[PDB]
Order: C-alpha cells, then structure tokens, then sequence
C-alpha cells in the first residue's frame, strides 16, 4: 500500500480511465477493463488493505453525505500502480504474475498539472471564442444602421478599398474610386457663392487634376479627401462660421466662409474611441538539471563499500 | 399609483420616543418627496417634516427642531419618522404624503398628490 | 492616407 | 415592433407568417396617381393557409406592413433589390424583373475573425534515465549474492 | 434570366416508372416556384404539378394523385418529377415552367414566366 | 514550451483581433458622432460635455 | 406618474463573458520509494 486518496475522481475518455487526485497532484491512466486480483502472485493483502482503507476513509469523510456504489474495483495503471477504487454517489443523487512499478511518479504529476492547466485554458479560450462570435453577430445590427447613414464609408471599411456606395434597396451597389495625388489638389480661398449673395458652400471648393499634366477640373471637397464633381453643397450664410476640413494629412481651417489657417493632426487634441488591451507574451524559461542528491552521493552515504 | 399606509402610532407619554412607519405600495417610491402632515383636534393641518426624492435634503417645520427626524428606506419603500420628547401642543393626527419631483413647496400641503388614511397619536399625563 | 479620391456614382453593376 | 416613447422603448410581439402565404405584386406604380410610385413593393399575404387575402407593403427584413403609405416621386433608372423570404426580388423601372438567392450576391463581412483552437490532449509516458535495477547493478560486487 | 432544360423522357410501358429532370441555368432558382405542364396531342395544355419556391408546398392537378411526385434539389438547381404507373391518358407533351414568388395560381399556365422546350414521352401498348 | 507556445499563439490572435475590432468600430463611432455629438463626446472624453 | 429604473423591464446590449481565475494549487512531496526504502530492499547490508 502506497497512497490513500479520499478524493480520487475517475473520468472515462479515449477508451481509458483517468484517476485524478488533487491532494497528491497525480493522474493515473488505466484501461476500462478491471484488473483481476487472481492474476497477482501472493497478493492477499491488496484486498484486505484496500477494504480497510476505503471503509475508514468512508466513515471519516463520506458517512453522512455519500453512499458506496458496489464493491471496490481494481485497475492496473501505467507505471505499474494497482488502484483499488470505491465509487461514491451523492445522497441527493441516489496464471500469476508480479507487477513492476517504476521508481518515477513525475510522469503522472506532469499529467495532472498539464491536464489542469489545459482544461482551464481551453474553457476560458472557448468562452472567449463564443463571446467574440456573439459580439460580431450583435454588432451586425449597428453596421446595418451605419450603412444607411454613410454608404461610402461603410462600404470602404467592409470591402477593404475606397469605394462609392449607394443603397439599391436592401443591398449596396459599389464602385471603385479613382485615386488622385494630393499635390494635384488645391483648395479655394472663398467659400461664398459668386452668383447668389446670402448663400454659401457647405464645404470648401477645390481644383484638382487627375494627372500632373492634365487639365484643371473644378469640384467641391467631400468627406475624407473625396473630390465631388458637382458643387451642390449649399447652405444659407451664418455668422460665426468656423470650420475644419480634412485635406491630405491635415486640416484646412475656414473662418467666415474664407480660408483662414492650416493645421496638422498633431495640432488637434486627440480622444480615443479604442478600448485598450495590453497582452504580453509569456517569456521563454530554461529548466536546469537539479537533484537533491546525486547517485554518487547516494552511493557514498553508505559507511562501508563491500567492493572497495 | 402609490398607496400609503401608516403604522406605529399609539398613545404616548411626555418625554418618550416613538417611530412612525409609512409604507408605500406601487412604483416610483425613490422618485417621491415624502413627508408628514399633522392635524390638531379642532384645528387645521400643519406641516411636520419632509425628505426629498433623492433623500439628500430634510425639510422641517418651523415650530419643531430636533424633536422629529425623517429618514427613507427605499428597500422597504418606507419612510420612518423618529419622534422624540413629545408635547401636548405637538400631538395631532398624522398623515403621510408623497409628491413627485415637481415642486419645492414641501411645507405647503396641497402640493402633495398621494394622501393616506392617517394614524392616531395622543400624549397625556 | 493622404491620397484624394474621385468617386463616380455607383451603378448596379456590382452590388 | 418598437417605438421610442420618450426615453424608453415600447415593444410588441410580431405575428409570424409563412412565406408561401406571401406573394409580391408585379407593378410598384400607383394606379390612382401617375408620377408617384411605391418605395417598396406591394405584397398580398394570408395569416393562414385558408384565410382571406390581405393587401400590404413589403417592409424591411420580411416585414408585412398593413398600410401602403411608402410613396416616392417617380425616378428613371430605378433598380432595387428587396429582401423576400430567403432571397431577393429585383425590381427594374418599378416593375418586377428577377429573383435572386443570397449566393448570387457578393458577400462582404463586417465580422472580425478570431480563430481560437483548443490545446490538445497530451500523454506522459513513464521515463527514467536509470532504473533502480540499473542503479543496483552498477556496483561491481553485490555482497548478498 | 433562368433557362430550363428537360431530360429523362422516353418510351415507357404501362405501369412503369420514370424520373424527369428539369435543370435550371442562371440565378435565383431557390426563389422560383417550379412546375410541369403537359399538353395532349391535338389538345391544349393542362397543369401537372408544382413545387413552391420555399420547397414546402407541392400542388397537384385535379386529375392525378399518388402518381406524380415533384421534388426540388437546390444544390443541383433541378426539379425531379417521379412518375409512377403511367396510364394511356397519362402520356402527353411535358414542359417545365418557373415563376417567381408573385402568384398563387400554380394551376394556371399563363402565370409562369420561364418556359422550356419540353420533352417527349409516349405511352403505347 | 508546449503550454507557452499555445498560450502565446492564442493570446496574440486575440490581441490582433482586438486591434482590428477597435479600428473597425471607429467607423460606427464616426457615424454616431454626427448622430449625437453630446453623448459621443461625453463617452470619448470622459466627462459630460 | 413616476417610476424608478427597477420598475422598467431591462434588456441588455452587453455580450456576456465569464472569465474565472485559475486557482492556487499546492504540490506536496511525493515519492514512490524513499531512499531508505531503496536501501532496505537489499537482503544483506554489508556495513551492518
Ligand atoms: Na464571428
Ligand atoms: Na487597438
């Protein structure tokens, strides 16, 4: 008799039984079939020690809350360990040979530790995967509304390239936007409408050329460096008009419907819509060999060496 | 709507102590200014004490100071009035009143919407 | 991205 | 069905209808008034198989609206797709033109991918550099033997 | 548009069994009521059977029951007509028709939009 | 090494997914800013503005 | 009339994620055979 485990959990999978003890941090592996004690040469104390130990452990720990399910069962475990197992059920839920045992139990302790960490990690990461899928499906609704609000930006984000979009009923027709170099685009000084006093342009006028040597083409500055071919964005004049417009990598600032100033994005206070998540990698670690006593030390502990 | 009940009233003695409990049934107790109004025998009704809807101010009548203390327990939907050192000129019939967050006239009586049956308290030697 | 873009009206050619 | 009642949101359960009991009409034009059309196609549906026919207008995401008030001024070059059952109905020039499945429409995703895989079961076999029999045998002379 | 083809027609003896296939080309098969219409020689066209666009409804003619079974396979974009125990009056000129979800008049031939060339089947002793 | 490699790979995949999700939600935030400047500013600044 | 937020039916826009910490674990010393058992397995001890 080596160990008495008052809490051994048996789990069946892979066509095998796993007997895990949290107290001694050990996981034994057996086959599903029961190992016959008649196969053991001179093994009469296995049953008597097992029955005595199981009864004493049951009377001390499980007497009032659990019941025994059948007689003790015997299983042969990898490494050569004979497990006598008395299953318990909650009260609310009711030829001879010699076994060779390895001197090293750390395989089973590694099994226990790896199984524990693996089960925790798998459970947590699966919960995260389910939550992520649910969040994506849940955000699809917000995307459906935002598509109606701004087809151009939503299409560009969900397609992966700058496109113009229009909702053709319940689907979204798209078309690739032709790029234009920023140096080929300039903004006009005055945002007022020459023909009609009392009305102005909502967004500043621009002059751009598709190529360096191409002819000049008039237009109106759209959103996010878009060049609109039609200058129809018109609003009634309003006093105290102060606007910033995206232009290239920065902003053009217009005051009183006239070009006023220029800014970079570093000159504007920045607030974040992003939620921070700082995940760092677990670092490499090296395990050096380590022994309490070398086998030379164990050999030398004897007082007299017969050979020498 | 909110229906109010009173408990704990009874005949007392000078220099004693008591606690009146005002229990509210319905919804929106935490959105109610809750107070007390006492009518003397052969005399009109007068303001006593009122705790505000957020429970952060406690308005008192001009004729009483320190004797009565009103407090609120939203978990029980109740208002407790701890009354100390009662007097013959103080004894009356007490009613619990409640009003939404729609007036600062806690002293005035007709502002309150929810009026209860009342309770009887009398002091004597 | 500092590049500008000219976007023609999206026909129902690709939806 | 939902409606903002100030700062809270009144809701009411929608009654289901089988798609075989719903058909769409050919013409999206308004019979009475030329120059104006229906924004979304008209439908005829029955609450049950043997029930009487009921007119309506196709709403969003297979919704059956009882009132045909979705009206827009007529516009040339009118091409629309409308969700219907598990697919789309394609209307051209305010008239029924075609029907499509979801597989016939190019699909773009709003979902961010996350591929999480489970750590796999591993078995630790017994392993010793020297067995205790080997350690016993390393001695040159065994006194007992 | 959707273009339909028929296959499987041929010479079959009385009491035999056959499976006709109507294969569709184009898009939107799964949104299409698909049926068959048979026209007798020297006689007009009559309704046979039709599977609904959802595939959950199977309407039949007034003259045939338990003989013709229409069943649709969307994976192959086809409709199969399983024909059993053909009589002398069963044989006719069979066409495959399709129509969108825009009419309940599956029996009427004029309602369907997509019309195919048809196939030849003959019952003779 | 086995546990470390698995954990590092999975958590790196999560970090990449989180970055992509934030960049992706910036578009919804841009639209909601025009919808309700007061609430969007209060939620992205950290005080009622 | 007047209501508290407890008097209104509450629906959630939040996606649940229940992450729990891996618990502390204690590894007791464990040996199949002690070095005294290994010494004692010999039939005759020359020193003794
Ligand atoms: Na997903
Ligand atoms: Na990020």
């Amino acid at each position: 008799k080596w160990q008495e485990v008052d809490e051994m959990l048996r789990a069946e999978y892979g066509g095998s039984f796993r007997f895990s003890s949290d107290a001694i941090s050990t996981t034994f592996t057996t086959n599903l079939t029961e190992y016959s004690l008649s196969r053991v040469d001179l093994g009469d104390c296995i049953g008597r020690d097992a029955r005595e130990a199981i009864d004493r452990m049951f009377a001390r720990k499980y007497n009032a809350t659990h019941i025994k399910v059948g007689q003790p069962q015997y299983y042969l475990a990898t490494g050569g360990f004979l497990i006598a197992y008395q299953p318990l059920l909650s009260n609310t839920l009711a030829s001879v040979e010699r076994i060779k045992t390895t001197s090293s139990i750390e395989f089973a302790r590694l099994q226990f530790t790896y199984n524990h960490i693996q089960r925790h990690v798998n459970d947590m990461l699966g919960r995260i995967a389910v939550a992520w899928c649910e969040l994506q499906n849940h955000e699809l609704t917000l995307w459906n509304e935002a598509r109606k609000l701004n087809p151009n930006a939503i299409a560009s984000a969900t397609v992966g390239r700058r496109v113009s979009a229009r909702m053709l009923g319940d689907v979204m027709a798209v078309s690739t936007c032709v790029p234009v170099a920023p140096d080929n685009v300039i903004v006009q000084n005055s945002m007022r409408v020459s023909s009609r006093p009392g009305t102005c342009y909502s967004r500043p006028l621009v002059s751009f050329r598709y190529e360096d040597q191409g002819p000049l083409i008039e237009g109106q500055l759209g959103e996010n460096n878009e060049l609109r071919l039609t200058r129809d964005a018109l609003e009634p004049c309003t006093v105290g008009h102060r606007r910033y417009f995206i232009f290239g990598g920065g902003y053009v600032y217009f005051e009183e419907y006239a070009y006023s100033h220029q800014l970079s994005r570093a000159d504007v206070t920045t607030v974040s819509t992003f939620i921070d998540l700082n995940i760092t990698m677990l670092e490499d670690h090296e395990f050096v060999p380590l022994e309490v006593y070398t086998r030379h030390e164990i050999k030398d502990s004897g007082l007299l060496d017969y050979t020498e | 709507e909110v229906q109010l009940l009173e408990s704990g009233g009874g005949l007392v003695q000078p220099g004693g102590s008591l606690r009146l409990s005002c229990a509210a049934s319905g919804r929106g107790f935490s959105m109610l200014n809750v107070g007390w109004f006492r009518q003397a025998p052969g005399k009109g009704r007068e303001f006593v004490a009122t705790i505000s809807w957020t429970g952060e101010r406690t308005y008192y009548g001009d004729s009483v100071k320190g004797r009565f203390t009103i407090s609120r327990d939203n978990s029980k939907n109740t208002a407790y009035l701890q009354m100390n050192s009662l007097r013959a000129e103080d004894t009356a019939v007490y009613y619990c009143a409640a009003v939404g967050p729609k007036t600062w006239d806690y002293g005035l009586a007709s502002e309150y919407d929810y009026w209860g049956q009342g309770t009887q308290v009398t002091v004597s030697s | 991205d500092a590049q500008f873009y000219v976007c023609p009206p999206p026909t129902g050619a690709t939806v």
